[PDB]
RNA sequence: UUGUAAUUGGAAUGAGUACAAUGUAAAUACCUUAACGAGGAACAAUUGGAGGGCAAGUCUGGUGCCAGCAGCCG
C-alpha cells in the first residue's frame, strides 16, 4: 500500500492556495508517479485534479519513501 | 593424553620437593602426604619402591596459580621441605595440599582463610594431612590469630583483595623470619581494572617496596592464566 | 639454571600496548635544567607535548643526586619537591641514577624517560617498547609514542 | 649594554640597522636581486631542452657500464654541450643522433638524465607503452 | 581497428604528420550516458598515439 | 545472614528474567533444579538463578554449594511463579541454569547481568 | 560570481610516518579493526588530535570561565553522545585520556560485528558496502559511519535485503530456476 | 572487421607480475596481520582459551634449568 | 598446525545494460526500480624501491679449478 501525509500546510489566499511538503511511503515500490499523487491528493483535498500541483520529489537513500 | 593406565617416568625437578613424571607428556608432581585418595579428583601415579607403593599426585597449573608459575619456571621457590610456610587465601585444598607435599612431615603449612563455607573442606582436609594448620579467620587483622602462629620462613599470599599489599605488611612483619621468603599472586582486575595490567603489578612491587621487602623476581603466568604475575621477595628487616 | 628473560606482554614486536594516558614519566636529573633553563614548565610541558595528564615520577636515586648538587641548584630542588610530583622509593644500594632508570623501564614497561642524557637516552633506545621524552628547542618532544 | 640601543623610543636605529645588515645574507641578496638562478644547473628552468651530438659509450664492451649510458647533448638555449645519463642500454637504444631531449637533474661530473625524447617519455618508450614519433 | 593504428605506426616512423581524429556512427548509440563514456575511452585512447 | 542471599531487587530481576526469556528461545537455558545441578558437575553454566520462595526454600540450597565451588555467579529472585513464565514453561521453576556459549546471539546482555551479579555478590 | 562553498581537509600526514613502532600500531590498528588503508587511521587521529587540542585550550582557561563552561560543557556532551567518553567520566580532564580505539569501536563496522551480524570485522564491512545493514528505518552502506547510544539498538537487517525478510538475491532464485527447469 | 585486441585497448605494456592481494588493500593487510599474530605466537606464549577439557599435561615438555622470569638487579 | 590452489559448494552485491517513474525550462546525472549483469569473479589497480637464482652463453684481469663486470643473446 501507498499512505501520501501532508505536513507544514499553509493557507495562501493571496494566491488562492494550499501549500505544503507531501511525504509517500511506499513500501515495496520504486516511487509513485505525480499523476496518481495528484488525483489522490485531488480526492483527499476535494478538488478537480488541473488544480493540484505537485513538483520536487526526492526519494532517500535506500528507498521507501 | 595422560590416560589411566600409561607408564611413566618420575624424575626430580630443580626444586626440592618437586617432581617430573616423563612420558609423551610430562607431568609435574609431588609426592602424596596422606596416599590412597585425591583430594580435588587430581591423577594419582602410584610407584612401586622396595616393596612399598609410593603414590604421587599431578599439579594442575591451571588450578593453581603457584603451578602455572613453576611452569613458567621461577628462579627461586623458597617452599622447600622441612620449612615453615604461611598460606594467605587458602580457599580450600586445591593448593594447600600440594604445598603441604612439598613441605614434607617435617614442616608444616598455616591456612589461612575467611569465608566458612570453602574453609569447612579445608578443616576436613586438615584431618587427613596432619602438617597444615588451618585458620579460619580474616588476614586483615593478624592481630586475631598471632596465637597459632610462631616465625614462618617463606610467606604465600594468594588473596584476591584490592587491599592485598596491607595484608601482607602486617602479616609479614609479624610471622616472616628476617631474610624469609615473600611469594605473592597479583591479580590487576581485582586491584584496579581502570589501568591496564603493568602498571598495577609496578604499583603492587612499588608498595613491597615501602614496606621492606625486597623483590627477587616476577614472572607472568601466561598462557595458564591472564593479568597474573607471581612476585618473589626477601624480607629485609634492618 | 640458564635464564631467558621473558619479553613483557605489553610489547607486540616493537609497539607497546599498555602505555596509554595518563601516562607515567619518570625524572632525569639533567632533565630539570633543560625544563628550567628553557623557562618550560614541568608538569605542562608534557601535557603540550603529549596532549594527556602526566603524572612526574621523582626516584630516590634520582632524588639522591640533587641535593648533593648544593646551594647553586637549589631551583631544581624545589620542583623536584612539588607535591604534584610524585615518589618512588628505591630497594638497591647504588644512588647511579642512570642505572637505577635503566632497571626501571626493563623491570615493567609503563614509563615515559625524560632525559636528555645521550648516554642514558642510546641505553633506553636498544630496549624495545620505551617511550623516551627529551627537551630541545622551545618545549619537550617524544619520539617512541606514535599516539600523539 | 649589549651593544644595541635599547630605549623605549628607538625602534628608527633598531629597524635602519637592520635594514642595512640584512643585505649580508647571501640568501636575502640573492632573493632581491634576482640572482638565485645563476647557480641552477639549468638557469631558473626545471627542465632543458637538448640536442643528441653523440652517444660517447656505444662502444664500450662492458654491457650496462656506467660510460655506456652517458649522452652528449647541446642545451639549445645556450649552446652549452652537457652530458646526460639515460636510464639504460635498453633505453639508448631509442636514443639517436639530432632528436630533442629534455633533460632533469640527477662517473661523476654528469649531472643531468633524459627524461623525454622527442617530445616522448623514455619511461614510457621503455614499458613500451608509446612509438617515438620521427 | 587494426587500419586505424597500423596506419598510425606507420606515420609514426616515417615522420608524424597532422592527425586529426574524426569519430563517425555516434547516431547509432541509443543512450546518451554511455555515448559520452565512449566519446571518453575513444579520445584517451587516440591521446596516446598522437 | 538470610539462607536466600543475595537477592536481587525489583530493577535487577527484572534483566535477570530479561535474559532468561531470550536464553529460552534460542535453547540456552536450563530449567529445573535438576537440570542445574547437571550443567554445573559439566562446568557449563554462565550462571545460576534460583528463586527466594521455593517451598521449602533448602532443596535448592544446593546450587550455592556447587556454585562457588566452581566459581559460578548466582543469584535469587523473590517468585518462582514469576521465574516460571519468563522460562515459557506452564509451570513454576524455582531454579535454571544459563548455558555457556561464546557464539550465542545473546552474548553481550548475558555478561552485562553476570557483571552485576558478581558485583552483588 | 556564486559565492565559495568551503572545504577542508579531514586527515594530515603524521610529523614522522616512518617510526617501527608507529607502523606496528597502523598494522594493529587496520587488522583488528579491518581497515582499508591508513587515511582512515590518519583521520581518526586528526579527529582526535582536534578534539584534545581544544580540550588543552579549554583547561588553559580560569575555572569557571563562561568560556569554558560552555564549551567544555558542550565537548562533553558530543563525546558522551557518540559514546567515546563514558556517563561517570564527565570532566575536560578524561578527554585528554581518549584514544583512537574508543573512537574506532563506535565505527558501524566494529559495532555490525560485535552485535553478532557478522562473523568476521571483513563480513561487516562487505555486509554495510552492500546494503543490507539499517540504523533504525534508514539503510546505511558507509563502515566509516558512527554510531550514537540510541543508534545502537536500532541496528538491525535492512527490510529490503534478503536477510532482513525480502525476496532472495539474484543468485538465489537463478540457483532456483535452474534447478526447477 | 578486425577489432583491436585486449593488449591493444588498455595499452598496458611491459609491467612486472603483481600479486592478486594488491588489488585490495583490505585482503593483503588481512593477510599480514593474522601472520604477524601467528609469528606472535612463536614470539611468545600467548594465552588460547585456557584449559579445554581435563588437563593432558604440557604438550611441549619442561625444562628444569630454563628461567624465563625477569630479575631484579 | 603453518603455507599454497587457473581445486571445489551455494549465498550476497554494484560497475555496466535497461522497462518505467522521479528529477529538469527541456535534457543528462543522482536517489529509486521491473528484467539482465561474477570463479581467472578475463567485470584482468597502479606507481616506485630492494634483493636473488639459473647456461655446453658473452666480455675483462690474473700467484692454477678463481674474481669483476654483467647475463631478453644458449
Ligand atoms: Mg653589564
Ligand atoms: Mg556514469
Ligand atoms: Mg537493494
Ligand atoms: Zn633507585
Amino acid at each position: 500500500a501507498v499512505t501520501i501525509r501532508t505536513r507544514k500546510v499553509i493557507s495562501n489566499p493571496l494566491l488562492a492556495r494550499k501549500q505544503f511538503v507531501v511525504d509517500v511511503l511506499h513500501p515495496n515500490r520504486a516511487n509513485v508517479s505525480k499523476d496518481e499523487l495528484r488525483e489522490k491528493l485531488a480526492e483527499v483535498y476535494k478538488a478537480e485534479k488541473d488544480a493540484v500541483s505537485v513538483f520536487g520529489f526526492r526519494t532517500q537513500f535506500g528507498g521507501g519513501k | 593424553g595422560a590416560r589411566g593406565g600409561a607408564k611413566v617416568v618420575i624424575e626430580p625437578h630443580r626444586h626440592a620437593g618437586v617432581y617430573i613424571a616423563r612420558g609423551k607428556e610430562d607431568l609435574l608432581v609431588t609426592k602424596n602426604m596422606a596416599p590412597g585418595e585425591s583430594v580435588y579428583g587430581e591423577k594419582r601415579i602410584s610407584v612401586e619402591e622396595p616393596p612399598t607403593k609410593v603414590e604421587y599426585r599431578v599439579w594442575n597449573p591451571f588450578r593453581s596459580k603457584l603451578a602455572a608459575g613453576i611452569m613458567g619456571g621461577l628462579d627461586e621457590l623458597f617452599i622447600a621441605p622441612g620449612k615453615k610456610v604461611l598460606y594467605l587465601g587458602a580457599a580450600s585444598g586445591t593448593s594447600v595440599s600440594h604445598v603441604s607435599d612439598v613441605v614434607g612431615p617435617e614442616g608444616v603449612v598455616y591456612a589461612v582463610e575467611f569465608s566458612h563455607r570453602p574453609g569447612r573442606e579445608l578443616i576436613s582436609m586438615a584431618k587427613k594431612r596432619p602438617n597444615i594448620i588451618p585458620i579460619i579467620e580474616d588476614a586483615r587483622h593478624p592481630q586475631k590469630y598471632r596465637m597459632l602462629i610462631g616465625m614462618v620462613d617463606c610467606v604465600f599470599a594468594d588473596v584476591a583483595q584490592p587491599d592485598q599489599a596491607r595484608i601482607i605488611a602486617l602479616n609479614s612483619h609479624m610471622f616472616l623470619k628476617d631474610q624469609g621468603g615473600v611469594v605473592i599472586s597479583i591479580k590487576a582486575n581485582c586491584i584496579d581494572s581502570t589501568v591496564d595490567a603493568e602498571t598495577v603489578f609496578a604499583r603492587e612491587v612499588q608498595k613491597l617496596r615501602e614496606e621492606r621487602i625486597k623483590p627477587l623476581e616476577q614472572l607472568t603466568l601466561e598462557p595458564y592464566e591472564r593479568d597474573h604475575c607471581i612476585v618473589v621477595g626477601r624480607y629485609m628487616r634492618s | 639454571t640458564r635464564n631467558i628473560p621473558q619479553v613483557s606482554s605489553a610489547l607486540f614486536f616493537q609497539y607497546n600496548q599498555a602505555i596509554k594516558p595518563p601516562y607515567q614519566v619518570l625524572i632525569d636529573t639533567n632533565f630539570i635544567n633543560f625544563s628550567i633553563q628553557k623557562k618550560v614548565d614541568i608538569v605542562r610541558g608534557m601535557m603540550d607535548c603529549l596532549l594527556a595528564k602526566c603524572n612526574p615520577l621523582i626516584t630516590d636515586c634520582v632524588m639522591a643526586e640533587l641535593e648533593k648538587l648544593g646551594p647553586k641548584y637549589r631551583i631544581a630542588l624545589k620542583l623536584a619537591r612539588d607535591p604534584r610530583i610524585k615518589r618512588l622509593s628505591c630497594s638497591h644500594k647504588g644512588t647511579y641514577a642512570d642505572d637505577c632508570l635503566v632497571h626501571r623501564v626493563l623491570q615493567h614497561k609503563c614509563y615515559i624517560v625524560a632525559t636528555n642524557d645521550a648516554g642514558l637516552k642510546q641505553r633506553i633506545r636498544k630496549i624495545p617498547g620505551i617511550p623516551l621524552m627529551s627537551v630541545g628547542g622551545h618545549a619537550y618532544v617524544i619520539e617512541k609514542l606514535p599516539d600523539v | 649594554g649589549k651593544g644595541k640601543p635599547r630605549g623605549l623610543n628607538s625602534a628608527r636605529k633598531l629597524r635602519v640597522h637592520r635594514r642595512n645588515n640584512r643585505w649580508a645574507e647571501n640568501n636575502y641578496k640573492k632573493r632581491l636581486l634576482g640572482t638565485a638562478f645563476k647557480s641552477s644547473p639549468f638557469g631558473g628552468s626545471s627542465h632543458a631542452k637538448g640536442i643528441v651530438l653523440e652517444k660517447l659509450g656505444i662502444e664500450s664492451k662492458q654491457p650496462n657500464s656506467a660510460i655506456r649510458k652517458c649522452v652528449r647533448v647541446q642545451l639549445i638555449k645556450n649552446g652549452k654541450k652537457v652530458t646526460a645519463f639515460v636510464p639504460n642500454d635498453g633505453c639508448l637504444n631509442f636514443v639517436d643522433e639530432n632528436d630533442e631531449v629534455l633533460l632533469a637533474g640527477f662517473i661523476p661530473g654528469v649531472r643531468f638524465k633524459v627524461v623525454k625524447v622527442s617530445g616522448v617519455s623514455l619511461l614510457a618508450l621503455w614499458k613500451e607503452k608509446k612509438e617515438k614519433p620521427r | 581497428e587494426m587500419e586505424t593504428m597500423e596506419f598510425l605506426n606507420i606515420a609514426q616512423h616515417h615522420g608524424m604528420p597532422r592527425v586529426l581524429g574524426v569519430a563517425t556512427h555516434l547516431d547509432l548509440f541509443k543512450s546518451q550516458s554511455t555515448l559520452r563514456a565512449s566519446k571518453k575511452r575513444l579520445k584517451h585512447r587516440f591521446w596516446t598515439e598522437v | 545472614n538470610p539462607k536466600a542471599f543475595p537477592l536481587a531487587d525489583a530493577a535487577l530481576t527484572q534483566q535477570i528474567l530479561d535474559v532468561v526469556q531470550q536464553a529460552a528461545n534460542l535453547r540456552q537455558l536450563k530449567k529445573g533444579a535438576n537440570e542445574a545441578t547437571k550443567t554445573l558437575n559439566r562446568g557449563i553454566s554462565e550462571f545460576i538463578i534460583m528463586a527466594a520462595d521455593c517451598e521449602p526454600i533448602e532443596i535448592l540450597l544446593h546450587l550455592p554449594l556447587l556454585c562457588e565451588d566452581k566459581n559460578v555467579p548466582y543469584v535469587f529472585v523473590p517468585s518462582r511463579v514469576a521465574l516460571g513464565r519468563a522460562c515459557g514453561v506452564s509451570r513454576p521453576v524455582i531454579a535454571a541454569s544459563i548455558t555457556t556459549n561464546d557464539a550465542s546471539a545473546i552474548k553481550t546482555q548475558i555478561y552485562a547481568v553476570k557483571d552485576k551479579i558478581e558485583t552483588l555478590l | 560570481p556564486r559565492a565559495p562553498r568551503t572545504y577542508s581537509k579531514t586527515y594530515s600526514t603524521p610529523k614522522r610516518p616512518y617510526e617501527s613502532s608507529r607502523l606496528d600500531a597502523e598494522l594493529k590498528l587496520a587488522g583488528e579493526f579491518g581497515l582499508k588503508n591508513k587515511k582512515e587511521i590518519y583521520r581518526i587521529s586528526f579527529q582526535l588530535s582536534k578534539i584534545r587540542r581544544a580540550a588543552r585550550d579549554l583547561l588553559t582557561r580560569d575555572e569557571k570561565d563562561p568560556k569554558r563552561l560552555f564549551e567544555g560543557n558542550a565537548l562533553i556532551r558530543r563525546l558522551v553522545r557518540v559514546g567515546v567518553l563514558s556517563e561517570d567520566k564527565k570532566k575536560l580532564d578524561y578527554v585528554l585520556a581518549l584514544k583512537v580505539e574508543d573512537f574506532l569501536e563506535r565505527r558501524l563496522q566494529t559495532q555490525v560485528y560485535k552485535l553478532g551480524l557478522a562473523k568476521s570485522v571483513h563480513h561487516a564491512r562487505v555486509l554495510i558496502t552492500q546494503r543490507h545493514i539499517a540504523v533504525g528505518k534508514q539503510i546505511v552502506n558507509i563502515p566509516s559511519f558512527m554510531v550514537r547510544l540510541d543508534s545502537e539498538k536500532h541496528i538491525d537487517f535492512a527490510p529490503t535485503s534478503p536477510f532482513g525478510g525480502a525476496r532472495p538475491g539474484r543468485v538465489a532464485r537463478r540457483n532456483a530456476a535452474r534447478k526447477a527447469e | 572487421k578486425r577489432a583491436i585486441n585486449y593488449q591493444i585497448l588498455k595499452n598496458k605494456g611491459l609491467t612486472p607480475k603483481r600479486n592478486k592481494d594488491n588489488r585490495n588493500s583490505r585482503v593483503k593487510k588481512r593477510k599480514k596481520y593474522q601472520k604477524a599474530q601467528k609469528k606472535l605466537k612463536s614470539v611468545r606464549a600467548v594465552y588460547s582459551g585456557g584449559q579445554s577439557g581435563v588437563y593432558e599435561g604440557e604438550k611441549t615438555g619442561i625444562k628444569k634449568g630454563l628461567t624465563r622470569s625477569v630479575k631484579f638487579k
